């Protein structure tokens, strides 16, 4: 009745227009207005744009005058989130909101955020489809000289984000924990995930780190086993 | 044709608006009969101007306009033709040559809250007077002592709009009174409502 | 700037009453326009608490409340619990097409089980060394709270350039985990006798050290 479906996210070079949609089902979005907002990674979320009686007003932030435009589709019940000539200044997982009614005072746009979530992720970077660099992580015997041993695999220079990372093809999840990536000095991305397993599992079990970069569809099954430093 | 005119939504009136957004409507071509508008609940003011309530229905007009909003209980006596008041100059007003009817009555059962229904607001400041039958949607900051603040709304510059509470545990003057304004015109087409 | 206010954080024990306030740099809360406070969920969808002074929302527990108290808009909640361990946003509507938010006020409840951070540092392997690149990872996990600042030193001199930090994230069993990255040259890496990674948690110092010659 109030379900929302969205599409059009992704990562591309800056300076080209992008089309993204907030399709609605269960009620007519053309009935009355709504809005939407973006959330920077870690940094607090801040407002972008609001719509009106579906024909009345096109209010925007002062930061986007002369560079943004909004559109709607009454027959197909969706609104277009037209995104022209991406700039690095805008990078969020922005999602659309809900405010329909017909009987109220209008000193503001009112009817703030009420239903959020299950949206699209958009990231802009000065990069292209660049192959990830995959490396194993084999600890020495000192840190494995205990009840539990830790194994991991490094992810480097992967674009566009994200890249599907998992362990043992999803069959083994015990002790598997993934750590978020950060911006490098050159503006690139890299991260690692470490799997903690008991010391009564080394050798017997096949520990494999699979990584797929969907835009290039490159397959790497990195074999992660402790170093055989018999010296 | 003795069909019912759509006066149900006018009276029972699901919800309302504020003073500046005085909720303009248009209805025409029905059958008018105010026997339904007769006394049914304790009414506090039915003193309406220039027309005999008895001969409302026999003599009929065209282009009827009927609106309503909320007002503080003390001022209900201040809305008159050629009557002073801050509402006259800074909110919705009425000209001197007024021909139409009007009703007032308190609404404490549904409009009261443990703290007060703060939805309803009003405008307190403007540049100058207002012409009759005008809706003001101004939002720019109002200046007090020159040197406009440019949206600061700080010292020596005040925001034009304000609001007040509706706590039920008050006196008579603080009770919210729902009021309906009736207006019309004579024009030059065959009549539209009466019967 | 129109940015209004946001307190950094506030402290309260569970099972009691907690207030929360966000004042105005303009100082005019009497505008009586819609004050709305919003939940936040780090990593998933937040929801609503109040839209308009104390106008309550749907599907809400009754313990929450809030109103314009004093000259500055605030909140007050009693019977606090671990349902929503996060910050919240108070929103006021000014500008006829202008919206103001805040950075959030990190409300942290104090009634929780507490542990010390777990630190593991792994020097780069030789296979990555042959790639003419070097990057060390010193991971920190199993800590609460996450208010930790990491500083890394080659030999005995901390270096600020070339260091990236990760904000801690919640674990499965309600605690925090983070890490950090440093990408310098292996030529620079092998020029130091030792490398040290330090993390402080509520003023408690934890130290980890690695030696390049061990991997040689
Ligand atoms: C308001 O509703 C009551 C109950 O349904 C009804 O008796 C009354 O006539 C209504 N007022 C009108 C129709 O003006």
């Amino acid at each position: 009745q109030v379900q929302l479906v969205e599409s059009g996210g992704g990562v591309v070079q800056p300076g080209r227009s992008l089309r993204l949609s907030c399709a609605a089902s269960g009620f007519t979005l053309s009935s009355y207005g709504m809005h939407w907002v973006r959330q920077a990674p870690g940094k607090g979320l801040e407002w972008v744009a609001v719509i009106s009686y579906d024909g009345s007003n096109k209010y925007y932030v002062d930061s986007v005058k002369g560079r943004f435009t909004i559109s709607r589709d009454n027959s197909k019940n969706t609104l277009y989130l037209q995104m022209n000539s991406l700039r690095a200044e805008d990078t969020a997982v922005y999602y659309c909101a809900r405010g329909w009614a017909y009987w109220e005072l209008l000193p503001d746009y009112y009817y703030g955020m009420d239903v959020w979530g299950q949206g699209t992720t958009v990231t802009v970077s000065s990069a292209s489809t660049k192959g990830p660099s995959v490396f194993p992580l084999a600890p020495s015997s000192k840190s494995t000289s205990g009840g539990t041993a830790a194994l991991g695999c490094l992810v480097k220079d992967y674009f566009p984000e994200p890249v599907t990372v998992s362990w043992n093809s999803g069959a083994l999840t015990s002790g598997v924990h993934t750590f978020p990536a950060v911006l490098q000095s050159s503006g690139l991305y890299s991260l690692s995930s470490v799997v903690t397993v008991p010391s009564s599992s080394l050798g017997t079990q096949t520990y494999i780190c699979n990584v797929n970069h969907k835009p290039s569809n490159t397959k790497v099954d990195k074999k992660v086993e402790p170093k055989s430093c018999d010296k | 044709i003795t069909n019912l005119c759509p006066f149900d939504e006018v009276f029972n009136a699901t919800r309302f608006a504020s003073v500046y957004a005085w909720n303009r409507k248009r209805i025409s071509n029905c059958v008018a009969d105010y026997s339904v508008l007769y006394n049914l609940a304790p009414f506090f003011t039915f003193k309406c101007y220039g027309v005999s309530p008895t001969k409302l229905n026999d003599l009929c007009f065209t282009n009827v306009y009927a609106d309503s909003f909320v007002i503080r209980g003390d001022e209900v006596r201040q809305i008159a033709p050629g009557q002073t008041g801050n509402i006259a100059d800074y909110n919705y007003k009425l000209p001197d040559d007024f021909t139409g009817c009007v009703i007032a009555w308190n609404s404490n059962k549904l409009d009261s809250k443990v703290s007060g229904n703060y939805n309803y607001l009003y405008r307190l400041f403007r540049k100058s007077n207002l012409k009759p039958f005008e809706r003001d949607i101004s939002t720019e900051i109002y200046q007090a002592g020159n040197k406009p603040c440019n949206g600061v709304a700080g010292f020596n510059c005040y925001f034009p709009l304000r609001s007040y509470s509706f706590r039920p545990t008050y006196g008579v003057g603080h009770q919210p009174y729902r009021v309906v304004v009736l207006s019309f015109e004579l024009l030059h087409a065959p009549a539209t409502v009466c019967g | 700037q129109t940015v209004v206010t946001q307190e950094p954080s506030f402290s309260v024990s569970p099972g009691g009453t907690v207030t929360l306030t966000c004042g105005l740099s303009s100082g005019s809360v009497s505008t009586a326009y819609f004050p709305s406070w919003y939940q936040q969920t780090p990593g998933q969808a937040p929801r609503t608490l109040i839209y308009g002074t104390n106008t309550r929302s749907s599907g809400v527990p009754d313990r929450f409340s809030g109103s314009i108290l004093g000259n500055k808009a605030a909140l007050t909640i009693t019977g606090a619990q671990a349902d929503d361990e996060s910050d919240y946003y108070c929103v006021l509507y000014m500008g006829r097409g202008i919206v103001v938010f805040g950075g959030g006020t990190k409300l942290t409840v104090l009634g929780q089980p507490k542990a010390a951070p777990s630190v593991t540092l792994f020097p780069p392997s030789s296979e990555e060394l042959q790639a003419n690149k070097a990057t060390l990872v010193c991971l920190i996990s199993d800590f609460y709270p996450g208010a930790v600042t990491v500083a890394w030193k080659a030999d005995s001199s901390p270096v600020k350039a070339g260091v990236e930090t990760t904000t801690p994230s919640k674990q499965s069993n309600n605690k925090y985990a983070a890490s950090s990255y440093l990408s310098l040259t292996p030529e620079q890496w092998k020029s130091h006798r030792s490398y040290s990674c330090q993390v402080t948690h509520e003023g408690s110092t934890v130290e980890k050290t690695v030696a390049p010659t061990e991997c040689s």
